[PDB]
């Protein structure tokens, strides 16, 4: 745990399908994100933190907590976005006469930045005197080591637990699950989804000089105005599809029944009598 | 390594006083400790778990000061039978499960 | 390889210009057009102060701090400067980073190299061919536990940004003919990013790297930048807010203009120099004198 | 729950002394305890001698690991020792006990049998 391991997943497309209906995890929670979700999902990158604790340690890994295990050991940040999943490890990780392989580190100056990893083997001044790397009075080992053996309480036995944090950022996506790719259709209203990225409405080539490092253009609404197909490498320009309010035209009830209706804001092709104005 | 030294190898005391017996270990790790009595001809009997946790069946009269590397077995009230052979046990990395050398308890 | 030894070593004092307006690149890879857009990330303030030095007895290239990311500049009519190393001790302790961009191809490994003293690239004419051939690469002594390996496949400015951050080592490049003899060229461009690697290492100090047959540096810092992308997203013009306050309000109005009036910019607050504590001095003194000094002391 | 120690009482020296122990007051096949043995020699202290799990494997002493070993059978709920190369030192009263290790360090010998004592001479 104090060195926990980190794996970077990076342009590849991942199935989390079977990943959240696997029945061998103990304990899996996302925060930001839901388990289902996923296989509709891309992002830039991913990182897998792998590491192993003892049962009782479980709720320290989440994001605002504190403990010995998230002060020293490992900590989230309180915006984190990913999923945890801790799955017991008895059969794997406890010796008869003690597994003292797993370590984590007790003692610390200061609590962990999220997402920090320390490695240090330093003494720990916790007195006085200070430890010219020699233990004794106030001078203690910063890493501790786990029991480990089949005989312990659920508390006690090892669990391993890998978290998964998604970087969504501005960056082209990487990492996408599951699911086909559409034929492209332009002109017409449709749900587009580029990389992962989803919205609604019309696709149209675009004339606009994308540099080969851009994938997507927004508007000073910050909102997806171009993108680049990741298929073919084409400027595709969105457009919201259509909308406006719908009022009806009517002469008092006393007078008659029949009314007319105006769609505000919409040409007469998107919806007896048509007349379009402005 | 960490080595166990128990203190004193022989205490004289008669019934109705309090004994101490010291259990210090090595400049070392610091955890638990057990506590156990060996009468002649029995098997020894286990008194203290986790540096200070009466077994099943132990009296009020005994307790442990679980502190830091050294330890400390209490007998409040010296019992006609209280007087036995007492050694503290630790069970660390290497060596694993280490026996004290043993306090005799006598009658003065 | 194996080290050629330099019985004489030496190295060019250090000279000092002005960045002028140099050293701004695109923070992201977010299309723009026709916008005003401010952004805080690291950057070269502009008119900083630039320590730059000549690349040619052995004169050997000094090792430079890396701080949070350095903007690298070389001036040149053939490719001299050909790489760089980075990290913190240099040695095959740590883990360090070596770029380079031989005749055949960019070579970025991160290994525990062991460079060399004095790192030697030579070149030698072919007569015969009419051209120049490298024959000589004698930069690490060694190169063990590789962490990272990929190989690609009238003056000349070629500018470099290097900022390790979050574990990536982001290279930003822009190359721009320059027909200036000698100085820091005072004009702007946008440098392009080029490539980012997740190395994740820890780097302080940095050296050049010559071929054997000017360049400047600076050191980027925390600041605001206003970005202002025409209608290509190219980016035409910035602003360093805090470079001046003209700058400062330009940056509050979101404009590459400033009318004439007063704006309401920051907030200028003091703070105590020191701390008073103050208590009724005693109420009684404790006697404890009495005790500790005491002529005589009971059994 | 009771611990009964069975084996022969004398042992040639440099020959293997073989014990057997049968617990009956509950199972060995429980995932909550070790079963160990300890020896002490005739007015001398205690000293562990190794502890079996269920499974199959077992830890034993730094200094007579190389002549001993530990076997479990479940089938007949017993737990038996075999300590190689006996000298004249291993001339002791061994006890069979039951062991609960929940956390790290905390190893205590629940309940204890009453020990036969082994006595190797020639
Ligand atoms: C409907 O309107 C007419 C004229 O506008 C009026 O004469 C009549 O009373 C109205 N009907 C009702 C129910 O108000
Ligand atoms: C409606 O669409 C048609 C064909 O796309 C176009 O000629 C017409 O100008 C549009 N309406 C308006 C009001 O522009
Ligand atoms: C750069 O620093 C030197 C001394 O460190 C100083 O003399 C010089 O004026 C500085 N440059 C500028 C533009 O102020
Ligand atoms: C390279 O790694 C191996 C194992 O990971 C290690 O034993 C060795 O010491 C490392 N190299 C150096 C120079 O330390
Ligand atoms: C945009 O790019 C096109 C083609 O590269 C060029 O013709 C045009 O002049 C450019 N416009 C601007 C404002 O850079
Ligand atoms: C005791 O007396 C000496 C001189 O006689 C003085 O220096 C010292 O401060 C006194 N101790 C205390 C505790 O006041």
């Amino acid at each position: 745990v104090y060195a926990w391991n980190r794996k970077r997943i990076s342009n590849c497309v991942a199935d989390y399908s079977v990943l959240y209906n696997s029945a061998s995890f103990s304990t899996f929670k996302c925060y930001g994100v839901s388990p289902t979700k996923l296989n509709d999902l891309c992002f830039t990158n991913v990182y897998a933190d792998s590491f192993v604790i003892r049962g009782d340690e479980v709720r320290q890994i989440a994001p605002g907590q504190t403990g010995n295990i998230a002060d020293y050991n490992y900590k989230l940040p309180d915006d984190f976005t990913g999923c945890v999943i801790a799955w017991n490890s008895n059969n794997l990780d406890s010796k008869v006469g003690g597994n003292y392989n797993y370590l984590y580190r007790l003692f610390r100056k200061s609590n962990l930045k999220p997402f920090e990893r320390d490695i240090s083997t330093e003494i720990y001044q916790a007195g006085s005197t200070p430890c010219n790397g020699v233990k004794g009075f106030n001078c203690y080992f910063p890493l501790q080591s786990y029991g480990f053996q089949p005989t312990y309480g659920v508390g006690y036995q090892p669990y391993r637990v890998v978290v998964l944090s998604f970087e969504l950022l501005h960056a082209p996506a990487t990492v996408c699950g599951p699911k086909k790719s559409t034929n492209l259709v332009k002109n017409k209203c449709v749900n587009f989804n580029f990389n992962g990225l989803t919205g609604t409405g019309v696709l149209t080539e675009s004339n606009k000089k994308f540099l080969p490092f851009q994938q997507f253009g927004r508007d000073i609404a910050d909102t997806t105005d171009a993108v680049r197909d990741p298929q073919t490498l084409e400027i595709l320009d969105i457009t919201p599809c259509s909308f406006g309010g719908v009022s009806v035209i009517t002469p008092g009830t006393n007078t008659s029944n029949q009314v007319a209706v105006l769609y505000q804001g919409v040409n007469c092709t998107e919806v007896s009598n048509v007349f379009q104005t402005r | 390594e960490i080595v166990m030294t128990q203190s004193p190898a022989t205490l004289s005391l008669s019934p109705g006083e309090r004994a101490t017996l010291s259990c210090r270990t090595s400049q070392s790790v610091t955890s638990y400790l057990a506590w156990y009595q060996q009468r002649p001809g029995q098997a020894p009997r286990l008194l203290i778990y986790d540096a200070s946790d009466r077994a099943t069946g132990i009296p009020a009269r005994f307790s442990g000061s679980g502190s830091g590397t050294d330890f400390t077995l209490t007998i409040s009230n010296l019992e006609p039978e209280d007087f036995a052979v007492y050694y503290c046990q630790l069970r660390s990395n290497w060596p694993p499960i280490t026996f004290g050398q043993g306090t005799r308890l006598e009658t003065k | 390889s194996q080290c050629v030894n330099f019985t004489t070593r030496t190295q060019l004092p250090p000279a000092y210009t002005n960045s002028f307006t140099r050293g701004v690149y695109y923070p992201d890879k977010v299309f723009r057009s026709s916008v005003l857009h401010s952004t805080q990330d690291l950057f070269l303030p502009f008119f900083s102060n630039v320590t730059w030095f000549h690349a040619i007895k052995r004169f050997a290239n000094p090792v430079l701090p890396f701080n949070d990311g350095v903007y690298f500049a070389s001036t040149e009519k053939s490719n001299i400067i050909r790489g760089w190393i980075f990290g913190t001790t240099l040695d095959s302790k740590t883990q360090s980073l070596l770029i380079v961009n031989n005749a055949t191809n960019v070579v970025i490994k991160v290994c525990e190299f062991q460079f060399c003293n004095d790192p030697f690239l030579g070149v030698y004419y072919h007569k015969n061919n009419k051209s120049w051939m490298e024959s000589e690469f004698r930069v690490y002594s060694s190169a063990n536990n590789c962490t990272f390996e990929y190989v690609s496949q009238f003056k000349n400015l070629r500018e470099f940004v290097f900022k390790n951050i979050d574990g990536y080592f982001k290279i930003y490049s822009k190359h721009t003919p320059i027909n200036l003899v000698r100085g820091l060229p005072q004009g702007f461009s946008a440098l392009e990013p080029l490539v980012d690697l997740p190395i994740g290492i820890n780097i302080t100090r940095f050296q050049t790297l010559h071929i054997s047959y000017a360049y400047y540096v600076g050191y980027l810092q925390p600041r605001t930048f206003l970005l202002k992308y025409n209608e290509n997203g190219t980016i035409t013009d910035a602003v360093d807010c805090a470079l001046d306050p003209l700058s400062e309000t330009k940056c509050t109005l979101k404009s590459f203009t400033v009318e004439k009036g007063i704006y309401q910019t920051s907030n200028f607050r003091v703070q105590p120099t020191e701390s008073i504590v103050r208590f009724p001095n005693i109420t009684n003194l404790c006697p404890f004198g009495e005790v500790f000094n005491a002529t005589r002391f009971a059994s | 729950v009771q611990l009964v120690e069975s084996g022969p009482g004398l042992v040639k020296p440099s020959e293997t002394l073989s014990l057997t122990c049968t617990v009956s007051g509950g199972s060995i096949s429980s995932s909550s305890h070790y079963w160990g043995w300890i020896r002490q020699p005739p007015g001398k202290g205690l000293e562990w001698i190794g502890s079996i799990y269920y499974s199959e494997s077992a830890y034993y002493n730094p200094s007579l690991k190389s002549r001993v070993t530990m076997s479990i059978d479940t089938s007949k709920n017993q737990f038996s020792l075999k300590l190689n190369s006996v000298t004249a030192a291993d001339t002791a009263v061994y006890y069979c006990a039951r062991v609960t290790e929940p956390r790290w360090t905390s190893c205590y010998f629940d309940y204890w049998g009453q020990g036969t004592l082994v006595t190797v001479s020639s």
